[PDB]
RNA sequence: AACUCUAAGCGGUGGAUCACUCGGCUCAUGGGUCGAUGAAGAACGCAGCAAACUGUGCGUCAUCGUGUGAACUGCAGGACACAUGAACAUCGACAUUUUGAACGCAUAUCGCAGUCCAUGCUG
RNA sequence: UGGUAUGCGUAGAAGUGUUUGGCGUAAGCCUGCAUGGAGCUGCCAUUGGUACAGAUCUUGGUGGAUAGUAGCAAAUAAUCGAAUGAGAGCCUUGGAGGACUGAAGUGGAGAAGGGUUUCGUGUGAACAGUGGUUGAUCACGAGUUAGUCGGUCCUAAGUUCA
């Protein structure tokens, strides 16, 4: 009777939240990730689905750290400080 | 470093409830309920409810908010009388 | 515009003035000296700064109002004058916008930093004419 | 109130330091109280006033912990790894200057007696 | 406003309208027709008639599987319907005109309806 | 379920949060696209699901 | 009559057509700037009012320093600290969560240890 | 698109409705009138993503079927009737009254699952293929407290992998 009937037995998750990417795409049964391959070093990034990586590249994300080393760059990594040249007294 | 001791007294403690149900639980039962980080063990709200606001704690238990928030309902002492101690904390 | 850096390009230019930063927005938002204080100063024009007295030059009053201006609202990319406002279906008296590019400041705030600006307008305004 | 400047702060000592971001805690507390009634000035700002200036109060006293950590790690060879110039991970490891202008003792010879001289041709 | 044929040097008239109001297309068009370049005092005592099942208003247009009612016979056409909803939509807005009748100081007793338009609001 | 884990908790708990209906004076803005809150999850016409 | 047919006027319905566009596309030009000094990406919590976008990390819609020099703005708490500074940029000093190469071991568990330093309580 | 008519133009462009008048065998053109609001065209050369009725075409919209024809019919199924409201057979509800499932339950709990659905208050449009003041709706708030119950821990089938 396995029609609608074989979507009514339909209640043991399969996948489980991403640990890499919260996709929802994790095996519980061979421990491992559709798409971002959980815990074994490689994410799959596959050149097939290029979309795949479209969704998983830099942009999608604030690039927190990375965004602030290129004008760095362009200020050719100096660690001291500016400063003022003219007055400028702080009196009440 | 060294990085600075990340759960202050303060943090641990970030608000009093203030909700309708939360009052009556000054009024009948003597316990002062206040929201709470979710990185405090208990002994983090005791420790912090002694050291604020000068009360002895009895017993302290635990809820999480579908709020993703913690409540803690912190038990004193039969010594220091809740009302006083929450109109202290200047909230009715 | 000869130098390689350049855009004549429409929809890039709409980029810089619609999506202009605040301190782009105060260039923009500035307003020419009247003639009065051009022979005064000798300068073009100042950006919009709050207690500057101001005539709008168009419209509905196209001369006088003779007014202090309450905030540029640089977002708005809009001016608004003490007097000058227009009568809604509902009594309230709402401000006009005006863009500082309608208007002549007649009365400039004098700080340090506007004496500054004014004197930077002084210099230069013997150099082109000397070229 | 009048939001602390970095300025103000520098002057005080380290344990006067520690002790207004005790007593801005506090008043962060008191104004947190208010807030649950909607708080005396009708919707709350004067939280986002306090809660930055114990941020503030926070970072000159770190400024004086990392100046202090600076001043004894001068003189001193391997300095913790976030007084190294994070520059970025290639830059650091590609041979300092000294370790690249390098020359073989005969490259020297090579140079010293012929090096490429400034003429000219011709008519 | 525009009210679509207006009707006598406009300071003789008064108007209603309702869109989008919830009641089926075309019971409306039926009930409008039996109402139209009629006395509306006369009207009203139609459109009450219907309700209490004395008359039927007469399905014109929209002619089936409408079955069959005596009542239309008056009308000289066999397939009568009292569709209520429509009818009681038609009464407020009858009313409304009214209203807007007296406001105007228009002579109560020589009111006749004479436009209803009624045309399909968005599904 | 019935008992969730906290990982789970936490997840439903921000999307809670979501199922509200935009502040009306925010729809008043120069420049406002936002006319509703539009993502609001009602649990019975889009769930989580999958 | 009604209806139907045919045409026209007017009202609906519907969004074609036009004109616009802070976007797209393609070619050219300059530069080389991720990561165990803990990335990109993910999750999580954050605005006076936000639920997202966007921004950020527990100092949470952002902080130093620096530049400019008075906004933000929907409503407002604020606005004050416009002369030492708003706010935006610069952003070279700091912070930069829980994670993820991901590093004590695990992960239908935010689960469970070990170690050093340290705090309160009891002694 | 290059050139040009020192072209037209917010004093109304283009667009478009049009028993305006006319031209050409036609492809098609102009003009009037109404609507309109911000830009546009003729001519000579120059290039094409260049003209549609169709492709069981595509995409969006709309008819006749049909303001109603299928139907909205299994589990009898209500009903008196008080209260309220804009409206009330149900849904709001008491009292009352016909019955239903007939403790192997249409009950009383939980797992697997759900994810705020629970609950109070407000209660309108949309939704409940019917109404609907009421709801698992919509809006606004609150609520899930454990040393002893589970997770945790442990191993199994089995797995992650140095």
């Amino acid at each position: 009777t396995k029609g609608t009937s074989s979507f009514g037995k339909r209640h043991n998750k399969t996948h489980t939240l991403c640990r890499r990417c919260g996709r929802s795409s994790y095996h519980i049964q061979k421990s491992t990730c559709a798409q971002c391959g959980y815990p074994a070093a490689k994410l799959r990034s596959y050149n097939w689905s290029v979309k795949a990586k479209r969704r998983k590249t830099t942009g999608t994300g604030r690039m927190q750290h990375l965004k602030v080393v290129r004008r760095r760059f362009r200020n050719g990594f100096r660690e001291g400080t500016q400063a003022k040249p003219k007055k400028a007294v702080a009196s009440k | 470093v060294p990085t600075r001791n990340r759960m202050d007294a303060y943090n641990i403690i970030k608000y009093p409830l203030t909700t309708e149900a939360a009052m009556k639980k000054i009024e009948d039962n003597n316990t002062l309920v206040f929201l709470t980080h979710l990185r405090a063990n208990k002994n983090h709200v005791r420790a912090a409810v002694r050291k604020l606001y000068d009360i002895k704690v009895a017993k302290v238990n635990v809820l999480i908010r579908p709020d993703g928030q913690k409540k803690a309902y912190v038990r004193l002492a039969r010594d220091y009388d809740a009302l006083d101690i929450a109109n202290k904390i200047g909230i009715i | 515009k000869q130098n390689p850096f350049v855009s004549s390009s429409r929809r890039k230019n709409r980029k810089r003035h619609f999506q202009a930063p605040s301190h782009i927005r105060r260039r923009l938002m500035s307003a020419p000296l009247s003639k009065e204080l051009r022979q005064k100063y000798n300068v073009r024009s100042m950006p919009i700064r709050r207690d500057d007295e101001v005539q709008v030059i168009r419209g509905h009053f196209k001369g006088n109002q003779v007014g202090k201006v309450v905030q540029a609202y640089r977002k708005k990319f809009v001016v608004y004058v003490e007097k000058i406002q227009r009568e809604n279906a509902n009594g309230t008296n709402v401000y006009v916008g005006i863009h500082p590019s309608k208007v002549l400041i007649v009365k400039l705030k004098l700080d340090k930093d506007r004496k500054a600006i004014l004197e930077r307008r002084g210099k230069g305004r013997l150099a082109a004419l000397g070229k | 109130m009048v939001k602390v400047k970095c300025s103000e702060l520098r002057i005080k000592d380290k344990k006067e330091l520690t002790k207004q971001l005790d007593e801005l805690k506090n008043e962060l507390l008191s104004l947190r109280v208010a807030k649950v009634t909607g708080g005396a000035p009708s919707k709350l700002s004067k939280i986002r006033v306090v809660r930055k200036a114990i941020a503030r109060v926070y970072i000159v006293m770190h400024q004086k912990q990392k100046e202090n950590l600076r001043k004894v790690f001068k003189n001193k060879k391997y300095k913790p790894l976030d007084l190294r110039k994070k520059k970025t991970r290639a830059i650091r490891k590609a041979l300092s200057p000294r370790d690249a202008n390098r020359k073989t003792l005969k490259e020297i010879r090579k140079r010293s007696v012929f090096p490429q001289r400034k003429f000219a041709v011709k008519a | 406003g525009r009210y679509s044929r207006e009707s006598d040097n406009v300071a003789k008239s008064c108007k209603a309208r309702g869109p989008n109001l919830r009641v089926h297309f075309k019971n409306t068009h039926e009930t409008a027709q039996a109402i139209k370049r009629m006395p509306l005092r006369r009207a009203q005592r139609y459109l009450k008639a219907v309700i209490d099942q004395k008359e039927c208003v007469p399905f014109r247009r929209f002619n089936g599987g409408v079955g069959r009612c005596a009542q239309a016979k008056q009308w000289k056409t066999t397939q009568g319907r009292w569709p209520k909803k429509s009818a009681e939509f038609l009464l407020q807005l009858l009313r409304n005109a009214e209203a807007n009748a007296d406001c105007k100081g228009l002579d109560a007793d020589r009111l006749v309806v004479h436009h209803i338009q009624v045309n399909r609001a968005q599904c | 379920a019935a008992h969730k884990s906290f990982r789970i908790k936490q997840k439903l708990a921000k999307k809670l949060k979501q199922n509200r209906s935009v502040p009306q004076w925010v729809r008043l803005r120069t420049g406002n696209t936002i006319r509703y809150n539009a993502k609001r999850r009602h649990w019975r016409r889009t769930k989580l699901k999958l």
